[PDB]
């Protein structure tokens, strides 16, 4: 509908499509079989960000007020935007940059604003695989690492720290990260983060040297171990002791917050994470498939697989958060008991099991402080805990796969390196370049800085690129011809539910959801936790503000990339007078 | 424990890969 001339010159002929698939067997990679693309969506569209981030919310919002505008946003945002990337990769037969370049020249800031984004979540998600990888690789000690606690030089009072606390709390916090008290404290690097960091980003080059090549290998064991192991873990977790306490917990939600625009903003947001849509990998891997590959059941497949993964790993959240509640509970019981019967042959606590249930856990601690202490409970806890690191390693990688693609294609694309150099020397650039920038989260102060992506800096582009791509797919390039298009590659017009969802339900709700985003999430004040030993209350939880510096981060971690979109527009549009 | 467990498990995981990777690299050349 907007005037777009010369439209027809710059993406491939309707006809060509038919002569393109026998006579591009080079220059342009190809899926040796369906199963390793399906296998790779299935690795991006429920690597983490879904399985990490998803059960995470669930618990800081409410067990099942969370899951409902999830769903809803899920089936009406999601899908859609699932199906139009699918769609627009199998027809231009291009990656995210050359894509949104050649449905208009002023939207190739569409695709350097998804390169950067990919760039920066990919650095979120590798710091978090290098933790994995420090907590699997001191999973091969019969008593677990955290599960007891140091000493003092009399070597017969145990560190203050962890009285205060929890071996748990104190492998976190002291003996993982060597935590500082705020984020002004940067202190130095911590050498054995270090190691691991480069660990995790060795192991991502060795599966990403030559992209699908070597990547469509790797998805047979990295898309298909962790699904059998959060099996084995979701039958390990309902028969654990209290977990079906857990488990009715997240299926009775007070629905007092689902009115509340945070739930309804958090479940945006995540949707998009979720699926890993508008980083452009799903873009670049579905430009791969055979122009007659049906996009549509695809999306629905990844799609349903998505919001049943989601809910079936809440499951397995909830019944190990029963768990752990239930033996406090017990614990705190068993504590009241033991002091009137040494009282009487009278301090007390109050410790109802909703009061447990509802405590709230900040940053990682689902994987690091709850999974880890549940863990040591549990008989040969040695092979419980390798087998959850093994199944999150996986789940990482699958994910950094994508997030890689959605990188590499793109500087491909803008012909920076020489030709003549193979993809293994850009690939391993990508690698050291990116390795080098995570060394700020192997600070002292670290955690700290890796918590600033989890604020609304780390959403704000994600709206942004996804509403661009829904209106320039429909208003830039035409919603018609899209249907001519897909009509031609899979057989028949898409339905009326996709026409009602690509023209009005999907950009509106996009729409409403990035103007609230901003009307409470950025107006609110930025607030982190700190873990100082030197505070009152102190294995109690100590919100502080940011330094005012931090703005300038936040302004351009978030800013920048969302800015990309107009800037490179209003540049091409000046480059032309 | 004289060696800490952690850097004999991460010893072995990148011996393995740095193997990987050098064996990929030549694979890659090689393919001609
Ligand atoms: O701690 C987790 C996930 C734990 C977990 C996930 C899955 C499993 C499974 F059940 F699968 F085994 C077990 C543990 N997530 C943190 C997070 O998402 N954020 C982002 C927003 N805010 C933050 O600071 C922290
Ligand atoms: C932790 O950080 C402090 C302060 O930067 C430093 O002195 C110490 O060497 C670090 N190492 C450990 C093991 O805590």
């Amino acid at each position: 509908v907007l005037p777009n001339p010369g439209l027809d010159a710059r993406i491939p002929s309707l006809a060509e499509l038919e002569t393109i698939e026998q006579e591009e067997a080079s220059s342009r990679p190809k899926w040796d079989n369906k199963a390793q693309y399906m296998l790779t969506c299935l690795g991006f569209c429920v690597g983490l960000g879904n399985v990490w981030r998803f059960p995470y919310l669930c618990q800081s919002h409410g067990g099942g007020a969370f899951m409902i505008p999830f769903l809803i946003l899920l089936v009406l945002e999601g899908i859609p935007l699932l199906y139009l990337e699918f769609a627009i990769g199998q027809r231009l037969r291009r990656g995210s940059l050359g894509v949104w370049s050649s449905i208009h020249p002023a939207l190739k800031g569409l695709g350097l604003a998804s390169m950067l984004t990919s760039f920066m979540v990919g650095l979120y998600y590798n710091t978090i695989i290098s933790w994995i990888m420090w907590y699997l690789f001191n999973s091969f000690q019969e008593p677990l690492p955290w599960s007891d606690c140091p000493l003092n030089e009399n070597q017969t009072g145990y560190v203050d720290e962890c009285a205060r606390s929890s071996p748990v709390d104190y492998f976190w916090y002291r003996e993982t990260l060597n935590i500082s008290t705020s984020i002004s404290d940067s202190g130095s690097i911590q050498w054995w983060m270090l190691l691991c960091l480069a660990c995790a980003w060795s192991v991502l080059y060795m599966c990403t040297i030559r992209g699908i090549e070597t990547t469509g290998k790797a998805v047979y064991i990295t898309s298909t171990l962790p699904y059998v192991v959060l099996t084995i873990f979701l039958i390990r977790g309902l028969t654990l002791k209290g977990a079906t306490n857990g488990i009715v917990f997240l299926f009775t939600p007070n629905v007092t917050e689902l009115a509340q625009p945070d739930t309804w903003l958090d479940a945006g947001a995540q949707v998009f994470f979720s699926f890993s849509l508008a980083f452009g990998g799903l873009i670049s891997f579905s430009s791969y498939n055979s122009v007659h590959n049906n996009c549509e059941k695809d999306s629905v497949i990844v799609s349903i697989i998505n919001g049943f993964t989601s809910v079936y790993v809440a499951i397995v959240v909830y019944s190990v958060i029963g768990f752990r509640a239930t033996q406090r509970y017990d614990d705190c019981f068993s504590t009241n008991i033991l002091t009137l019967i040494n009282g009487f042959d009278l301090v007390f606590q109050t410790c109802d099991i909703n009061a447990f249930l509802s405590e709230a856990v900040e940053g990682t601690g689902l994987a690091f402080i709850v999974f880890t202490e549940a863990i040591t409970k549990m008989p040969l806890s040695p092979l419980w805990s390798v087998l959850f690191f093994i199944m999150l390693f996986c789940l990482g990688l699958s994910s950094m796969f994508g997030n890689m693609e959605g990188v590499v294609v793109p500087l491909q694309d803008l012909r920076v390196i020489p030709p003549k150099w193979p993809k293994e020397v850009l690939t391993g650039l990508i690698c050291l370049g990116t390795f080098l920038i995570g060394f700020i989260f192997t600070l002292n102060s670290g955690q700290y800085w890796l918590s600033l992506l989890d604020s609304y800096a780390g959403s704000i582009p994600l709206l942004i690129i996804a509403f661009c791509e829904m209106f320039s797919v429909v208003y830039v390039y035409g919603v018609d011809r899209f249907n001519k298009d897909i009509e031609f590659m899979i057989g028949h017009k898409p339905n009326i539910f996709w026409q009602v969802t690509w023209r009005v339900v999907s950009p509106l709700l996009m729409l409403i959801i990035f103007l609230f985003f901003f009307v409470v999430e950025v107006s609110q004040e930025l607030t982190y936790s700190i873990w100082d030993p030197g505070y009152e209350e102190f294995p109690k939880s100590q919100k502080i503000s940011y330094p005012n510096w931090v703005y300038v981060v936040v302004v351009i971690v978030a800013g920048v990339p969302s800015l990309t979109i107009p800037g490179y527009a209003i540049y091409k549009l000046i480059r032309n007078h | 424990p004289p060696v800490s467990i952690w850097l004999i498990v991460f010893g072995v995981v990148m011996g393995v890969i740095v193997v990987g990777i050098v064996i990929l690299i030549f694979t890659g050349i090689r393919d001609r």
